[PDB]
């Protein structure tokens, strides 16, 4: 591989550990929305969506305990393929976002902080995601 | 080979086949055929007929004869006289006419007569030298064929793509719900796109009128089957009418990012297109890179030296330096008319009598010519009158030493052709106009051949489309081949592109609207220009060559802080911080809270910059600061800035984005493309001028026959614009049971050629290929003074509009021909393993047999998808799901074969393979989502389905690639694009306020309405592509009430919120003109200055085919003697290749 390889993903990965617990909190929090069956399957597909986000993030450790005891396609093969399902696993949590909120119209109420930070997530996650997709061509 | 043969009479007859006169019979009788025809064409409608009644027999008369000469082909050759073209297509038209009139004595239908219109190619196949132009054309398609895929491939993925959002919005389209007053809401649940309209409701009834169609009613378009959807995608690639699409869809949910698709699609068919142009002149460049009078001037000069009272005028002749001294008077003289030219003409309407004693003037001026030209008859008698042009200008004066006879006022109206006598000025620039005009020698035929084409396609579409013609309800119709002049004009004017879309969807309706063999007759328009469009693309050759035929001819201290790498730095984050803070005022509510913050920020930036002017300054620069481009910037940086708001209007806001611009100079690759655009207006501005004086000479063609015109009432009835007044019906569609009051008249037409000024206006939108017909065919209906009307009155008329289109078809061609050859020298200046049962399963992978059979799965998952009918119910439904469930887990499962390799290199190695992964996830997912339906989102997955498609071009060998030449060639033009991005987002944000609050309507501003930023940037997205602004200017030149819900103004109100500013669009349509321009240029040095040269190393040698080589070389290893042995067999046989 490349140093800056380490060098650039050492930003990236920032985020990308940033937007998955700006996630987890996204999931956990209680105040998913103000309160004056789609719901459970967009449920569904964040489940799915933070699956593959933490076997993306198995997908990570493993590439960097490949390429310390590794050539580098193999290890920037499980790179890749993190930051693939990590972005699929982010686009999904862009899906429930929106599905929550059509299901939201569906329904006072009020927006709450943690579906915009989610939304931030799933952005940034898309970005971060794009950017170490595009960092294995090069 | 010939057959069955026989002496006799028949070598007698082919011997006199063999001499001259027969040629020529021919060739006239079938002039007859065309001029019979063209008559046959008028009329139609049906039945009845007259006159062409009788030729009716006329054509058994050609055909008998044609037979004849095929009795002569009994004795020509038979099977070897087949080899021939033209004898071929002769012999194939004889067989559509012997088995036309042969059909037609049984009949004792109409497709005969349709194959009646074939006989005119028969003209060229008698004439020589065409067959080398059509053989020549024929050459040209060929090294464009993978980007014409690439068109055809755009048009199904996107097709396929519409076949999914826009299919999804197909469900959308085909209905809809409303009633009351026209405000049912849109993009929110129960909404649909509307039919276009001055109001717009569509009786249904259903409730309060219905409110909702677009598949018929707007015409097709609808996205529900492939094939509708393949259109639609023609249409919005012909960058026409497309953002009707647009306003349509986001009509109906909505302002997503419907925008995202138009506008990749717009995007790439504009970057492909101009790929076009690149291969063309590719074309030029292959056919140039080899191709690269003084005799008669001296004897007729020399001559002219030895031929060297009255006798007094003789020494005139010569004589003296006054002759010098009295050419500058002379500029006065012209000069005088230069202004008489208008001020005759000024005004309009019998208004002002400008003309009080200028024709005293004129008479003057005249006698001054007719001085010199006597003087010059004294000067050398007959030898002056040997050259024409002194005749010329002689008879010219003698023209205006004429008289107010006679009832012609057009023989008034050709003093303005006198006028061009003051054009024998601008030296050498005259030779270089003699330069051009001597390509149209070259390109005539091959125009002639263009006319041809007209001819047949006119004929073919009168006995077409005007053969049905008739259209029940309900005006205007527009052109429709009622008579052959009629579909003259209309084949032109598909030709433009100019709203030909309307043109068509009279087209299809006349046949009863779609179902199936009447939607087939969209495939005319389909053949037509874009072929027709291609065959003017083919002209751009001719002149490509012919053009490049003539290229082949203490203050120490702060001295020490300015130039601190570390101030530099401090200025980076400075500039980081500004951009940001810019960029945060991007928004139009962003100066609404505490922006001022961002203004000490750019108020620093530009101190900075100001200190940077004044330490270039003091070391030599002020009269090298007023020669250089820069310090000259940053002083007027500095007193620019310094400009008040008070007295001429100004914003200091505005030009903060200015500071950080002087970085991009740092940047060199942008001033290699500038410096080219520097040398390239300086290259062609006298061409420029020629245009502009164009631009005069038909304005005072228009002025002088236009004037009275226009003052349009309604309708035609009330002819005199001032017989006009009061209230005025108007019947809905045509059922005189929906009457509706209307103050109507008068009518300004929007574009009066009451002033010369104002023909620099409407003569621009003509020049811009944009809303002129509406002018042509209302310019058709004039007539005196104070009357329109009507149908087809006065259809000489049509003659002239045509004839400028003509013009700006040769100038503006040219003109983007000349960047092109500058940068061809600037070109030159620019030139200047495996193991175990993986070892098996790895073997059987590895072969690829797979291949051809995953691929043949591919395309059998497109048949799929183009099972996509939106009709109705279901069933079907059920079997696409399992389709897909059926080619996920193929792929699926293929992946994991590919998995079962190379592991840490399958999942990686080759970046398809990768791409093919990301598919692979993407299409389990979105059937899981199909297994929860039991999700809107869940569309946009779908689309990753789609994507497979994309996998066929990784199949794409030796196509792909050139998207690789593509991709390299994809970066270094990007630094424009930001000023393309810049020069929007400084106008937009420059119209934000001050077109702003002009009101959501109806007119050219309603879901196109101009309020918030994004929304402003399509507006000016629209003028970019020639997309109707002129009504869009219309509407601004005063416009409406604020936004009817603003701050308004106070009481006032009364639409006076919106005030003059044409120089907006205008200055924009060119900024956005030259901008594009430096496009072109970016994009071919970029590419074809070395992708061209790629199409002809692809095309001859053998440096792409060399990569292959090297896949070869792949299976061996590094020496020694032995790896030289094992790769001997491969290596053996490449060379064979
Ligand atoms: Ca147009």
């Amino acid at each position: 591989m490349s140093p800056t390889e380490a060098p650039k993903v050492r930003v990236t990965l920032f985020c990308i550990l940033v937007g998955i617990v700006l996630a987890m909190t996204a999931v956990v929090s209680d105040h998913w929305a103000v309160l004056s069956e789609f719901t459970t399957q967009k449920e569904y597909s964040i489940s799915a969506a933070a699956i593959s986000v933490f076997s993306l993030g198995f997908l990570i450790m493993g590439t960097i305990c490949a390429l310390m005891a590794f050539r580098k396609k193999r290890d920037y093969l499980l790179r890749p393929a993190s930051m693939f399902y990590v972005f699929a696993g982010l686009c999904l949590f862009v899906s429930l976002e929106v599905m929550r909120q059509s299901v939201k119209r569906m329904i006072y109420y009020y927006s709450w902080s943690f579906a915009c930070a989610c939304a931030a997530f799933v952005l940034l996650f898309l970005g971060g995601i794009s950017l170490l997709l595009f960092s294995l061509p090069r | 080979f010939c057959l069955t043969l026989q002496n006799p009479l028949r070598k007698a007859c082919i011997s006199i086949v063999e001499w001259k006169p027969f040629e020529t019979i021919i060739l006239l009788t079938i002039f007859a055929n065309c001029v019979a025809l063209a008559v046959y064409l008028p009329m139609p409608e049906d039945d009845n007929n007259s006159l062409n009644l009788g030729l009716e027999k006329l054509e058994y008369f050609f055909l008998t004869v044609f037979s004849i000469e095929a009795a002569m082909k009994i004795i020509a050759y038979g099977f070897l006289f087949h080899q021939d073209a033209y004898l071929r297509s002769g012999w194939n038209v004889l067989d559509f006419i012997i088995v036309f009139l042969g059909v037609f004595t049984a009949i004792l239908v109409k497709a005969l007569r349709a194959f009646r219109v074939l006989r005119p190619l028969r003209l060229v196949s008698g004439v020589p030298s065409l067959q080398v132009v059509l053989n020549s054309i024929f050459k040209a398609m060929l090294p464009l064929f993978h980007i014409a895929l690439l068109v055809l491939f755009m048009v199904i993925i996107y097709a396929i793509i519409g076949l999914e959002l826009f299919k999804g919005k197909m469900h959308k389209t085909c209905y809809y719900i409303g009633t009351d007053i026209v405000a049912t809401v849109e993009n929110e649940k129960p909404s649909p796109c509307a039919r276009t309209g001055s109001g717009r409701p569509c009786t249904i009834n259903g409730s309060e009128c219905r409110g909702g169609w677009p598949g018929p009613n707007h015409g097709i378009t609808h996205f529900d089957n492939f094939g509708f959807s393949m259109l639609t995608v023609y249409q919005c690639i012909t960058m026409e009418g497309w953002t009707d699409v647009l306003y349509w869809v986001n009509d109906a949910i909505g302002n997503e990012w419907p925008w995202i698709y138009f506008v990749t699609l717009i995007l790439l068919g504009s970057f492909f297109i101009l790929n076009l142009v690149l291969g063309v002149l590719s074309g030029e460049f292959t056919k140039e890179r080899e191709k690269a009078q003084q005799l008669e001037e001296d004897l007729r000069g020399y001559m002219s030296w030895i031929t060297q009272c009255h006798d007094l005028v003789k020494s005139r002749v010569f004589y003296w330096l006054v002759i010098l001294i009295v050419a500058l008077n002379t500029l006065s003289i012209a000069s005088e008319h230069h202004n008489q030219p208008l001020w005759l003409t000024h005004l309009q309407d019998i208004a002002n009598r400008v003309l009080l004693s200028l024709f005293t003037i004129e008479m003057l001026l005249k006698m001054y010519g007719l001085g010199l030209r006597q003087y010059f008859m004294s000067i050398f008698n007959r030898f002056d009158c040997f050259v024409v042009c002194s005749g010329i200008l002689e008879l010219l004066l003698v023209e205006s030493g004429a008289m107010t006879p006679l009832g012609i006022s057009v023989l008034r109206c050709i003093r303005l052709l006198r006028l061009f006598k003051i054009t024998k000025y601008w030296t050498s620039l005259s030779n270089l106009v003699a330069s051009l005009l001597n390509s149209i020698r070259s390109i005539a035929s091959l125009l002639l051949l263009l006319f041809l084409f007209i001819i047949i396609f006119a004929l073919l579409g009168m006995q077409l489309f005007g053969g049905r013609y008739d259209f029940e309800d309900t005006e205007v119709r527009r052109s429709n081949f009622d008579n052959f002049p009629q579909a003259l004009i209309s084949v032109f004017q598909v030709l433009t592109g100019e709203d030909w879309n309307s043109v068509m969807y009279n087209g299809i309706m006349a046949y009863g609207g779609p179902s199936y063999p009447g939607v087939l007759v969209c495939i005319y328009f389909i053949i037509l220009f874009v072929c027709g469009n291609y065959i003017l693309l083919n002209v751009f050759l001719a002149i490509a060559v012919d053009n490049l035929a003539e290229a082949e001819s203490a203050t120490w201290f702060t001295n020490f802080i300015l130039l601190f790498i570390l101030l530099s730095s401090a200025a980076l984050a400075a500039e980081d911080p500004i951009r940001a803070e810019s960029v945060r005022n991007q928004i139009l509510g962003y100066f609404d809270i505490a922006f001022t913050s961002v203004f000490t920020v750019e108020i620093v930036l530009k101190m900075t910059t100001y200190g940077a002017f004044l330490h270039k300054g003091s070391f030599c620069r002020n009269y090298f600061n007023i020669l250089d481009l820069l310090v000259v910037a940053v002083s007027l940086i500095s007193m620019g800035l310094e400009s008040s708001t008070i007295s001429v209007v100004k914003i200091l806001r505005v030009l903060r984005v200015l500071r950080p611009l002087r970085a991009i100079n740092r940047a060199k690759g942008l001033k290699h493309v500038v410096q080219c655009v520097f040398v390239a207006i300086r290259t062609i501005g006298n061409i420029v001028l020629v245009t502009t004086l164009l631009q005069f000479m038909f304005a005072c063609i228009g002025v002088q026959l236009f004037k009275g015109k226009f003052f349009s009432c309604n309708d035609l009835s009330k002819m005199t614009e001032e017989e006009c007044r009061g209230y005025y019906y108007v019947y809905k569609d045509g059922d005189p049971t929906q009457m509706e009051l209307r103050p109507r008249q008068w009518i300004h037409n929007d574009f009066h050629f009451d002033n010369v000024l104002s023909a620099m206006m409407s003569l621009f939108t003509v020049s811009t290929f944009e809303g002129w017909p509406q002018l042509l065919y209302r310019a058709i209906d004039s007539n005196e003074e104070d009357m329109g009307p009507v149908y087809n009155n006065r259809v000489e008329m049509a003659i002239f509009f045509i004839i400028y289109i003509i013009l700006i078809a040769f100038f503006m061609m040219n003109i983007f021909v000349g960047f092109v050859i500058v940068t061809f020298q600037e070109q030159g200046e620019t030139e200047y393993p495996k193991n175990p049962y993986q070892y098996q399963v790895w073997y059987v992978v590895t072969s690829s047999y797979f291949e051809y059979l995953m691929f043949a799965l591919i395309m059998l998952n497109t048949i799929c998808l183009g099972m996509q009918h939106y009709h109705q119910s279901e069933e079907m439904n059920h079997i696409s799901d399992i389709l897909n469930v059926a080619f996920t887990i193929i792929f699926t499962l293929e992946m994991i074969l590919k998995l079962l390799a190379f592991k840490a290199r399958g999942y990686f190695g080759d970046p398809w393979n990768v791409f093919d992964f990301l598919i692979v996830i993407g299409s389990i997912i979105d059937v899981i989502l199909s297994e929860i339906d039991t999700r809107i989102s869940s569309a946009f997955f779908r689309l990753f389905r789609v994507m497979r498609l994309i996998k066929l071009l990784s199949r794409a060998e030796g196509v792909r690639t050139l998207l690789w030449t593509f991709i390299k060639s994809f970066q270094a033009l990007p630094y424009v694009a930001l000023l393309i991005v810049m020069l929007f987002f400084i106008y937009a944000v420059i119209g934000m306020q001050m077109f702003g609050k002009i009101a959501l309507v109806d007119g050219t501003n309603r879901n196109n309405n101009f309020q918030t930023f994004p929304q402003a940037v399509l507006l000016l997205f629209r003028c970019a592509t020639g997309e109707a602004w002129q009504e869009i200017l219309l509407a601004c030149s005063y416009g409406k009430l604020c936004d009817p819900e603003s701050d308004y103004a106070p009481g006032e109100e009364y639409t006076c919120g919106t005030n003059f500013a044409y120089y907006y669009f205008i200055s924009f349509y060119m900024l956005c003109a030259f901008l594009i321009i430096n496009l072109f240029v970016a994009v071919i040095m970029d590419n074809f200055d070395y992708l061209t040269r790629d199409w002809s190393i692809l095309g001859x040698x053998x440096x792409x085919x060399x990569x292959x080589x090297x896949x070869x070389x792949x299976x061996x290893x590094x020496x020694x003697x032995x790896x030289x042995x094992x790769x001997x067999x491969x290596x053996x046989x490449x060379x064979x290749x």
